[PDB]
């Protein structure tokens, strides 16, 4: 897997690949990375597929109970928090899970990253997965706040795109989700075998591969 | 009197107090009736309202595929004992691979009543059952009580005003009994049965409740328009 | 373990244990809530029956649950100590696992639910105390001011005064105090609330204590000498 | 060293029609290189127009499948009598399999039905939960071998409309319960060929409104 | 003394018959049925003019499809909400749909008769339960501490609660609509409440399939009880 | 089954009284009359062994037991309540101390623990009080010669010399006028004899008393030899000769 | 998690025309030491079912007691215990099969492999396998151990599929299972000559045979054997 | 059952009290009397035993003045089992705070928990409460000298000077007279002794009927020594006062 969020002036962008893999298998190619909690907040799955999304499921539940008691929709870092502190107690124990906690609260746009080994930590830009390494050198690059939503959604769909390219573990389609100050909005499936042709007719990159 | 606190302690002349006050509750429910043939075995049940407003508390409860019962007195202790027979039930088909035999089922029931009738703090059960079922050995009714006495019978009657019911089957037992290979006609001498235990109110499409189990006929409840027939 | 129902209904649908714990709050000394525009302030009544006391080291009636919020209350003192632990830990709890401090109707709604189920437990009396719990929420400008009782109901005023005599000063609010213009300033808000407990103290020398609750975290405790001087101007105005 | 784990071989595929639902295995159980049966069943009608097969370990699959149907029983009970949707058993078979997150339950579960606007549906589990719904899919010993022809021959993959050369790709037409059970058939016949652990015989469940039909084919028995 | 869960000689528990009488001393709570949505409705009745009405929650969400109504020894409402909210919640986590009402009813009234000598007596407390499910449609059911649940197509439970019924006999029928069923709330409980109804010691509430369950505002109210007034003056 | 009664059956009545503990201090008074006097060199603790029939061996029956080898035990009230007090109280001495320390608990604090126990049978659930008063004589090396009475309930205290039981009124109103601060251990025998006299009716001899010291060393009664630094008992029975000889100097 | 210490080899079975049979040696061994002689592993339960069992002996005399408890279980309170609530093969195999899984689950196993032989009531052939992992299946003809590999390619050729079974009478049936004990005989080194051998019929009930010997046995072609390859004297 | 025999110790009466409280504290009041007095560099603890003997032994005897740790000590009146059951949990108590953070116990600590625990038999168990009344004598660095009353209830107060058990409405009123707040510890030391020689149902105070102790800075340098006073040092005082 491939999984990316970034925080912007205008919310936060969140996308994904959709492989599945079971050693060199491809299980799947149709797999959904990212998580509906709550029309204000999405989470992302990277590492043991079932892991990921039973605890998340269960965090969403743990989130609309917060939501019935406090007449009050929870915040970002207290539903990460929520999850984190849900997989400390199996520590060392086998589980297997990378994921980003992404959403708009009273303090405007939010994201943070939480793993099994325990860590929990705010930030503007993550990548989690097998292609994270080479996501990351796009977005670094042409990362700014002053982001158009135009362009902020290209940027997070050409990261998936290089990184799908070259890990053989990445690929499949791109999901792509903005969620903005009224809730996320979903921005489509995109197959990656027709995205990259056009992605290297029409911005010129991929030069080395023949098509 | 001094003797009916609770439902460890025996009267002078021998009797649990509590237990026969458990009993009493059962008096005060609605009344169903129950009866079977060779082939097909039948409840019937008169429903009861709060007002006009208000729905039709429900009397028959599913089991299995092949058994069931109707209550009559506290409903929660019916759901308490029939979620114990649906267990009892499950676990005979998922060990031993066995559908659970009526009279046995009659048995367990006592045992769990009786548990409640003998120790300190708790209660008996404030309910009355009839167990009705098709087994290896042909149809089945049971008469269950909360002091724990269960019976094995061709037809029955609990709540109030059911000994007009239960003297009607005394009079018609020969005749229910041969009805083999006919439910509709069976479920007829229920209906008929139930209905001299009626004072004032009469049958309508809300207020009967009617189950049947037999030979290739799994157990199943039929309410609403479905019953208009047997009106 | 002892199981005994001891919290149970009558003939007549009263739980008398639960009323018996009222009557408790009852005989425990006063305690007033009133909330101004920009504040809330908490007094309390010390009977002078006792002197010779050491007012260093008595347990203040007062007591903040955290940074930004307090609960003073009415009845046995003892039974006031195991609320106000519980209320402080699930505060610290609170943070903890929330990442936020506790807003005032949360803390409030846990030490009403602890009280509730003091009343439906077995082998346990209800508390005999009635709790007033005052503060601001983080990041919130807006005063709070919530009541609780043994029951374990819970609700807000704008102003509110339990224990002894708390009918007479209950009633001296209720004509005093206007909901649509509270009192404006920090002065005017203490001042009605020395006014409400010199209805029902006797002397107001140590027998009044104030406790001035600001946004962001903003808590003092009033001196003897400060509660002096309102004390003071409020009987040389009522010579007229 | 006690190894609580067992291979019992098989192989299962389910496909999705647009108003129905197919969901075949082969009847072969096999222990290293010995054959236990050539005829034991490994596709079940669950009830509520839900068929299901668990395949790998044969106890943990047989285990399984006697849990859901319990499940839906309990569900009849305690809902009154409602039909468990594919979707809610989907789910509800989520929670049995991760249960055992630290014990699990070595099988590959396919579920077939109709979706609650009429739609064939299919769905696809990892042995600790993780599912979803998909239109093909094939699972157990010959699933490598069988998947890329399914995506080939199912959902047109590399292949484009003659003429426009790799512009235009094949639309996707939906297939019919007969064309179904011959690439079904045919899907069999191949792995049986190349599989050691596939033959023997082959039985298909469809799914329909009207309810669950079965149709029995003989395969290889080598 | 004498056991908690003890038969009268009647065949009655007495602790369940005793919790009844202070379900009677409590407030009035009325909720109608119809087929465009069912209405609930509560008198607030505060004991003072100096506590804010508005902290008043004798209306409760349990989910987005299902709305509670209290009367009685409210705080004993608290576990029972709890409760609720939590098998709705557990069961949409299970199988991924709504709970229907019947069943998330039976789930509350399984813990009515879990007291003896568990907790130490019943709850003091009755409960109306209005929702919406695919299978059954709009629902309105009566929770009691006895574990006995009926559904209505209309009820009223507290102090006023047999005049309001005898009202709610006569005034409903089949094909109310939702409006005529907010002014037949208001007007029923301005009937049995002691002080004069409005917006802020009364409070409505509603179901509908589209929008969910919805506390009504206070402005809304007033509209309604105008709206009311005026068409009582009509004739 | 279970034990239900998880509740005090001792409480305090309006007045303030705890009904149980003055009725077992009731049942102490009808007891048997023992007493303890504490000498320079020595204590001294002595009762009468009522036998309840001829045809019963009262050597059998032990009224003064032995608590640690420096500490010894004597009671008036409920027998059976007094020998289960001595298991508890020898056990006690092991687990809460000798286990702990290496070395045998001083008789205060052995005391104290005794006490707890009995404390304890006063207000824990579904028990009834201790029906005993203990007098405890012991010796160590840090506080000397010491003589403790424990009460049922739970409370103790120290004395130069006392008495319990049927006629302890006036057994202590006798040892008022008898004792001093410069008495030796056979003084304190002499007058322990002469106090129990007047509280016997019928036999008053080696055979219908008991009575037990807390001495010098008793090297002889220590089983081995080779330990210069272990040199036996300081508790000590008296035999039945060993009493008749000093009937005769009385 | 244990290790088997006395073990018992194959059971083989097979379906007939009107019922099933189902035989054992009597041997159980010590590892490679031929211990005891005399060990039956063939267990009716009824007039309607035998268990036959291999592997761990200890584990296969605890089974032994559990159906024995079984069945005196079933008479209570049962006055239909010798008529139509009577044990049938399918209540004690899935028993059986419970409780090995069960144990396997607990990873505390009963080392062993069971067939289940016998005739329902409305006689219908059962026959069906259950070992230590809770693994179960159900064929025409049913071997554990060295008689998978050996004697069910033997009983294939009689019964190859369920339209045989008809078509294979008692005779034929109980021949082919007495050669495949011979060929075990002359192949399994943990086998012995000695065997039991038990058949349930529909109409006959059921016959349980003991002291049967392998017989008719080919071993007159090793006197001209010589050597290992070279050798001619 | 066993409910027949229950007394319920834990139930309010309709006057909103509690029965069992009520009537430990009416045991208490026939418990040898003890007052404490705080001074400004000092804290004095004085007790009556009740009616001793002639054969007591007075240098080895305990009953009202215990020590907790070396900053603070207590005067009990009331059942003396049920204080050492007390007794040993607060000194326990005052060593696992040590333990813990390497500091000793601030009084109002240790006060709080002895109290917290007296509090749970008032409200769950169904056992009967501790019939004591404690008086707190101690030092900590935050607040100085410091005096504490804890009773049955579970509820305790700081005072300058306070008197528990027997004829505490005859000695507070003798205490409010006399004392002041710039008092030092030997003019306290004479209260003490006045007050109890005043309120005392004995014919006349003796050395063999008392128990006295101090808390004094009077300990070379920046230290605080509690003294329990002897048999012949209570009779030295007691000559030096002017009572005997
Ligand atoms: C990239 C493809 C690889 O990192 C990506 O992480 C995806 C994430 C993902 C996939 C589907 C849904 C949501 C997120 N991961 C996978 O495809 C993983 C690869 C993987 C297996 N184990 C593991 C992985 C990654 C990191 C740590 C550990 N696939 C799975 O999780 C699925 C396919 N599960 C299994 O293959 C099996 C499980 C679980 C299991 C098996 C196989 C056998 C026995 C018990 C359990
Ligand atoms: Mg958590
Ligand atoms: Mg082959
Ligand atoms: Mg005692």
């Amino acid at each position: 897997t491939t999984t990316l969020a970034f925080k912007f002036r205008h919310g936060v962008i969140v996308a994904a690949d959709s492989r599945a893999t079971a050693g060199a298998y491809i299980a799947s190619q149709t797999v959904k990375k990212v998580i509906e909690i709550n029309p204000y907040l999405l989470g992302t799955m990277a590492g043991g597929a079932a892991d990921c999304s039973f605890w998340e499921r269960l965090l969403a539940r743990q989130c609309r109970i917060y939501e019935l008691r406090n007449k009050e929709r929870i915040s970002v870092a207290a539903a990460s928090k929520l999850l984190a502190n849900m997989v400390y107690q199996y520590k060392g124990m086998g589980l297997s899970m990378g994921t980003m906690i992404c959403g708009w609260d009273k303090r405007g746009p939010g994201l943070y990253y939480v793993d099994s080994e325990g860590n929990r930590i705010s930030g503007a830009t993550f990548s989690v997965g097998s292609g994270s390494v080479y996501a990351y050198g796009v977005l670094d690059s042409n990362y700014k706040w002053d982001l158009s939503v135009e362009d902020a959604l290209y940027l997070g769909k050409r990261s998936i795109l290089a990184a799908a390219h070259r890990d053989a573990y990445s690929g499949g389609s791109v999901n792509l989700y903005h969620v903005t100050e009224d809730g996320w909005i979903y921005h489509g499936n995109h197959d990656v075998g027709e995205l990259f042709w056009k992605v290297k007719e029409e911005e010129g990159s991929f030069n080395n591969v023949i098509g | 009197n001094n003797y009916d606190g609770d439902t460890v302690t025996f009267s002078p002349t021998g009797r649990l107090f509590q237990v026969e006050y458990a009993l009493e509750a059962i008096k005060q429910g609605s009344v169903t009736v129950g009866l079977r043939s060779n082939t097909h075995a039948v409840l019937v049940a008169l429903k009861r309202n709060a007002d006009e407003l208000s729905s039709y508390q429900k009397k028959i409860i599913k089991c299995d595929e092949h058994m069931g019962l109707s209550l009559a007195g506290l409903a929660p202790d019916a759901r308490v004992l029939s979620n114990y027979l649906r267990q009892q039930c499950n676990y005979s088909s998922l060990v031993f691979n066995r559908k659970l035999a009526v009279e046995r089922a009659g048995h367990l029931l006592c045992d769990k009543a009786q548990k409640n009738t003998q120790s300190y703090g708790g209660r008996p059960y404030g309910v009355g059952l009839l167990i009705i079922g098709y087994d290896k050995s042909g149809a089945h009714l049971l008469e269950f009580q909360p002091s724990g006495n269960v019976t094995e019978l061709y037809g029955t009657a609990i709540g109030a005003r059911s000994q007009g019911a239960k003297t009607y089957l005394e009079r018609t037992l020969d005749t229910f009994i041969k009805i083999d290979g006919n439910p509709d006609e069976l479920i007829k001498a229920g209906v008929e049965a139930i209905s001299q235990s009626l004072r004032d109110e009469s049958l309508t499409v809300d207020n009967l409740s009617i189950a049947i189990v037999g030979k290739d006929t799994p157990f199943t409840i039929y309410d609403g328009e479905a019953v208009a027939k047997y009106i | 373990g002892y199981d005994r129902a001891l919290s149970i209904f009558s003939p007549d649908g009263h739980i008398f244990q639960v009323e018996y714990a009222l009557e408790a709050v009852k005989r425990g000394t006063c305690a007033v809530g009133v909330k101004g525009k920009n504040c809330v302030v908490l007094g309390c009544e010390r009977r002078s029956t006792l002197k010779l006391q050491d007012t260093r080291i008595t347990p203040s009636k007062v007591s903040k649950i955290d940074s930004h919020v307090v609960l003073s209350f009415s009845g046995l003192n003892a039974d006031s100590r195991i609320l106000i632990e519980k209320a402080r830990v699930e505060a610290q709890s609170h943070r903890l696992t929330l990442e936020d401090p506790v807003t005032v109707e949360y803390l409030t709604r846990y030490v009403a639910g602890v009280q509730q189920r003091y009343t439906q437990s077995g082998g346990v009396r209800p508390f005999g105390v009635s709790t007033l719990i005052a503060g601001f929420d983080p990041r919130d400008d807006e005063p709070k001011l919530y009541q609780t009782e043994p029951s374990g109901i819970y609700s807000s005023w704008s102003a509110q005064t339990i224990g002894r005599n708390s009918k007479t000063v209950r009633e001296f609010l209720e004509k005093n105090y206007d909901r649509k213009e509270p009192p404006a300033t920090v002065e005017e808000c203490v001042k009605l609330t020395v006014r409400s407990l010199l209805e029902v103290v006797q002397t107001g020398a140590k027998n009044i204590e104030i406790t001035v609750v600001k946004p962001d975290s903003d808590i003092v405790a009033l001196s003897s000498e400060e509660i002096n001087q309102y004390v003071t101007q409020i009987e040389q105005e009522k010579q007229e | 060293q006690f190894n609580p784990y067992g291979d019992n071989g098989g192989t299962i595929l389910g496909i999705a029609g647009e108003d129905f639902a197919v969901l075949a295995g082969d009847t072969r159980n096999i222990t290293d290189y010995s054959i236990n049966s050539r005829y034991e069943p490994k596709v079940f009608d669950c009830g509520d127009n839900i068929v299901m097969s668990a395949n790998g370990f044969a106890a943990d699959g047989d285990a399984l499948v006697k849990r859901f149907k319990n499940s839906v029983k309990w569900y009849h009970f305690d809902h009154n009598d409602k039909k468990l949707s594919i979707n809610s058993a989907a789910r509800n078979i989520q929670h049995l399999l991760y249960s055992r997150r630290f014990f699990p339950y070595y099988v590959y579960n396919i579920i077939a039905g109709l979706d609650e606007d009429g739609k064939g549906a299919v769905y696809s589990f990892d042995p600790v939960g993780s599912y979803q719904r998909e239109q093909c899919r094939a699972g157990g010993a010959a699933a490598s071998l069988i998947m890329p022809f399914l995506d080939n021959q199912v959902n047109f993959k590399n292949q484009y409309e003659p003429g426009t050369n790799g512009k235009v790709k094949k639309p996707l037409k939906y297939l019919s319960v007969e064309e179904v059970i011959k690439l079904v058939r045919d899907s069999f016949t191949s792995a049986t060929e190349r599989h050691i652990q596939v033959g023997d015989g082959l039985e298909i469940l469809i799914v329909t409104k009207d309810g669950v039909r079965k149709e029995f084919y003989e395969l290889k028995r080598d | 003394d004498r056991g908690v869960s003890t038969f009268s000689p009647e065949g009655r528990l007495f602790q369940v018959e005793y919790s009844l009488e202070a379900i009677k001393l409590g407030s009035t709570a009325i909720g109608i049925a119809t087929k465009e949505g069912v209405v609930l409705g509560v008198e607030k009745r505060a004991t003072s003019p100096l506590l804010e009405s508005d902290s008043i929650e004798k209306i409760v969400e349990i989910d987005r499809h299902i709305g509670c109504a209290m009367s009685g020894l409210t705080a004993d409402a608290r576990s029972m909400i709890e409760h609720a909210r939590t098998a709705a919640v557990t069961h949409n986590l299970y199988y991924d749909e709504d709970i229907n009402v019947e069943s998330l009813t039976q789930s509350v009234c399984d813990l009515a008769l879990r007291f003896g000598e568990l907790m130490s007596r019943p709850f003091g407390v009755a409960l109306l339960i209005a929702g919406h499910d695919a299978d059954d449609g709009y629902q309105l059911f009566h929770a009691e501490p006895s574990g006995t649940f009926y559904r209505y197509n209309a009820k009223a439970i507290g102090s006023g609660s047999e005049g309001a019924q005898a009202e709610l006999l006569n005034e409903w029928h089949s094909s109310l609509t939702l409006k005529e069923a907010e002014l037949l709330v208001l007007k029923i409980l301005k009937q049995v409440m002691e002080e004069k109804l409005d917006e802020n010691n009364a409070q409505l509430s509603c179901i509908t399939k589209q929008d969910g369950f919805k506390i009504y505002d206070n402005e809304k109210t007033a509209e309604l009880i105008k709206e009311l007034k005026e068409k009582e003056a009509a004739e | 089954m279970t034990d239900r009664y998880s509740f005090s059956l001792t409480t305090f009545s309006p007045s303030g009284k705890l009904g149980q503990i003055d009725y077992a201090l009731t049942a102490v008074k009808q007891g048997v009359t023992s007493l303890g006097i504490k000498a320079t060199n020595g204590v001294v603790i002595a009762t009468e062994k009522k036998s309840s029939s001829p045809l019963a061996m009262s050597e059998t029956l032990s009224k003064v037991s032995l608590l640690t080898p420096d500490i010894g035990a004597v009671y008036s009230g409920m027998g059976p309540d007094y020998r289960v007090l001595v298991d508890k109280s020898r056990k006690v001495a092991h687990t809460s101390y000798k286990r702990i320390y290496g070395e045998y608990p001083p008789t205060k604090l052995l005391v104290s623990e005794v006490a707890k126990i009995m404390q304890e049978a006063t207000q824990s659930g579904g028990v009834r009080p201790f029906g005993v008063s203990l007098l405890i004589a012991g010796h160590d090396e840090f506080n000397g010669f010491s003589l403790y009475q424990v009460d049922p309930s739970g409370s103790y205290f120290p004395w130069k010399a006392t008495a319990i039981g049927k006629g302890s009124v006036a057994a202590k109103t006798f040892l008022e006028k008898r004792w001093n601060d410069e008495l030796e251990l056979e003084d304190a025998i002499h007058i322990a004899l002469l106090t129990l006299k007047e509280s016997v009716e019928g036999e008053f001899n080696g055979d219908t008393i008991e009575l037990a010291i807390i001495g010098d060393e008793n090297p002889d009664l220590l089983g081995y030899t080779g330990i210069p630094t272990d040199k036996g008992p300081r508790f000590r029975k008296l035999t039945s000769q060993e009493i008749n000889d000093r009937l005769e100097a009385l | 998690t244990q290790q088997p210490i006395v073990t018992g080899t194959s059971v083989i079975s097979m379906k007939y025309d009107n019922g099933v049979i189902i035989a054992a040696d009597n041997l159980g061994s010590y590892g490679s030491l031929l211990r005891f002689n005399g060990v039956e592993r063939l267990i009716p339960v009824g007039d309607n079912t035998v268990v036959g069992i291999s592997g761990d002996i200890s584990d296969m005399q605890h089974i032994e007691r559990l159906l024995k408890d079984l069945v005196t279980e079933n008479a209570y309170d049962n006055p239909l215990a010798d008529a139509e609530e009577a044990l049938e093969p399918s209540y004690i195999f899935e028993y059986l099969a419970t409780v090995m899984y069960q144990r396997r689950s607990k990873m505390n196993p009963l080392w062993n492999a069971i067939i289940v032989a016998g005739v329902q009531s409305n006689g219908d052939q059962f026959l069906r396998y259950v070992n230590l992992l809770g693994v179960t299946y159900s064929s025409p003809t049913l071997a554990t151990g060295f008689g998978a590999h050996m004697a069910n390619p033997l009983l294939r050729k009689v019964v190859d599929r369920e339209s045989d079974i008809p078509k294979t009478t008692v005779q034929v049936a109980e021949e082919a299972i007495v050669n495949a004990m011979r060929v075990l005989y002359y192949r399994d080194a943990r086998s012995s000559r000695n065997f039991s051998l038990a058949i349930i019929d529909k109409n006959t009930g059921l016959t349980f045979k003991k002291n049967l010997q392998v017989e008719n046995m080919k071993w007159d072609f090793a006197k001209d054997i010589k050597g290992y390859g070279t050798q001619k004297i | 059952g066993s409910r027949r025999y229950d007394s319920r110790t834990t139930i309010f009466s309709p006057e909103g009290r509690l029965y069992q409280v009520e009537y430990a504290l009416e045991s208490i009041s026939h418990a040898g009397t003890a007052i404490g007095i705080m001074a400004s560099d000092g804290i004095v603890l004085a007790a009556e035993r009740k009616v001793t003997s002639t054969l007591l032994e007075q240098d080895t005897s305990t009953e009202k003045l215990y020590k907790l740790n070396d900053k603070i000590a207590v005067a009990v009146a009331g059942l003396t089992a049920d204080a050492e059951i007390l007794i040993n949990t607060a000194r326990i108590h005052a060593q696992n705070y040590l333990k813990t953070y390497n500091e000793d116990i601030p009084v109002e600590i240790l006060v709080r928990r002895l109290s917290d625990i007296k509090q749970g038999y008032t409200q769950h168990g169904g056992l009967r409460p501790f019939g004591v009344s404690f008086i707190y004598a101690g030092y900590d660095d935050r607040y100085g000298y410091q005096l504490y009353t804890s009773n049955p209830s579970g509820n305790y107060t700081g005072w300058k000077a306070i008197s528990v058990g027997a004829n505490t409405s005859a000695a507070q009123t003798l205490l409010q007279m006399d004392y002041k707040d710039d008092m030092k510890v030997d003019d306290a030391i004479e209260l003490a002794l006045k007050t109890l020689s005043k309120t005392t149902d004995s014919s006349a105070l003796t050395y063999d009927r008392l128990e006295f102790a101090t808390i004094r800075k009077g300990a070379n340098d920046g230290e605080v020594y509690q003294k329990i006073f002897k048999p012949q040092e209570i009779k030295d005082i007691l000559v030096k006062t002017g009572i005997t």
